[PDB]
């Protein structure tokens, strides 16, 4: 799945269909995205089988579930209110879920999607988001240092400033799960805002 | 290579660009880890190893 916005107003997109094959579909709408376009980093969309519609696809990740998709269970995937009528450009599943991810952002000081905003102000958001991705960076390797707070915190403590993240990070709980989730989301929205604002 | 980076990033799936853009800091201007990229994505280092590992090949050849 490639989504190529060529000015504020249109997209096209590019996406498996079967065996080799690709398709790519032009005359895509920028204006809502928000109602159709998933995103979460473990999905994506590929053609369904007639061509009609734009059907969601599970990466293989340890993010969370959304869309109400676990894993590939084709119940749910090609249902009507899970997938994307080429043309029509509303998918309800994926419209819930990136209207929460919406509201976290407004939450955080960030500019939203379905408000009006500009490359300025895209622009500030980027600068915010990196701001609470550093703090959390720092809040990650607190708590993992508590906890496991053992006296051979001398041997994570030989470590350099990013192998100390790192190991913290990699031990983590699923709440920081969570917080990196939602925040990927975030960006997410923010680059596609940032393309349309170009 | 901020040209060059682009054209590539083109040839690539969403997904995949924006492991890169957040892995090479193109949007919020700071560099991340290939562990904050791999929470991001819910994908092991080594994964976002092998995109970047990808990416630089295609850099290399036009």
């Amino acid at each position: 799945m490639k989504l190529k916005i060529l000015d504020k107003d249109n997209a096209t997109l590019n996406v498996f269909h079967r065996n080799k094959e690709h398709k790519t579909i032009d005359n895509v709408p920028t204006a809502n995205l928000v109602d159709w376009y998933p995103l979460s980093n473990a999905y994506e969309y590929k053609l369904s089988r007639n061509g009609e519609y734009l059907e969601l696809k599970r990466l293989r990740s340890t993010l969370p579930s959304s869309y109400g998709l676990d894993d590939n269970n084709q119940d749910i995937i090609r249902d009507n209110n899970h997938r994307c009528k080429i043309g029509y450009w509303y998918n309800p599943a994926v419209r819930k879920d990136n209207l929460k991810i919406i509201e976290k952002a407004k939450q955080y000081g960030l500019p939203i999607i379905t408000e009006e905003y500009d490359a300025n102000t895209v622009e500030q958001g980027f600068r915010d988001i990196g701001v609470i991705f550093q703090s959390l960076k720092t809040i990650v390797v607190t708590r993992y240092l508590e906890g496991k707070t053992e006296e051979e915190l001398r041997i994570f403590n030989m470590k350099s400033e990013e192998s100390q993240l790192n190991e913290a990070l990699k031990e983590s709980d699923f709440s920081v799960d969570l917080t990196y989730s939602d925040l990927g989301q975030i960006y997410n929205m923010l680059l596609l805002m940032k393309k349309i604002s170009k | 290579m901020k040209e060059q980076l682009e054209d590539v990033l083109d040839t690539l799936t969403d997904r995949e660009e924006n492991v890169l853009r957040l892995r090479f800091g193109l949007d919020d201007g700071r560099t991340r880890t290939l562990e904050e990229v791999g929470k991001v994505f819910g994908v092991t280092r080594e994964r976002i190893r092998q995109i970047e590992a990808k990416a630089l090949r295609k850099l290399r050849h036009p």
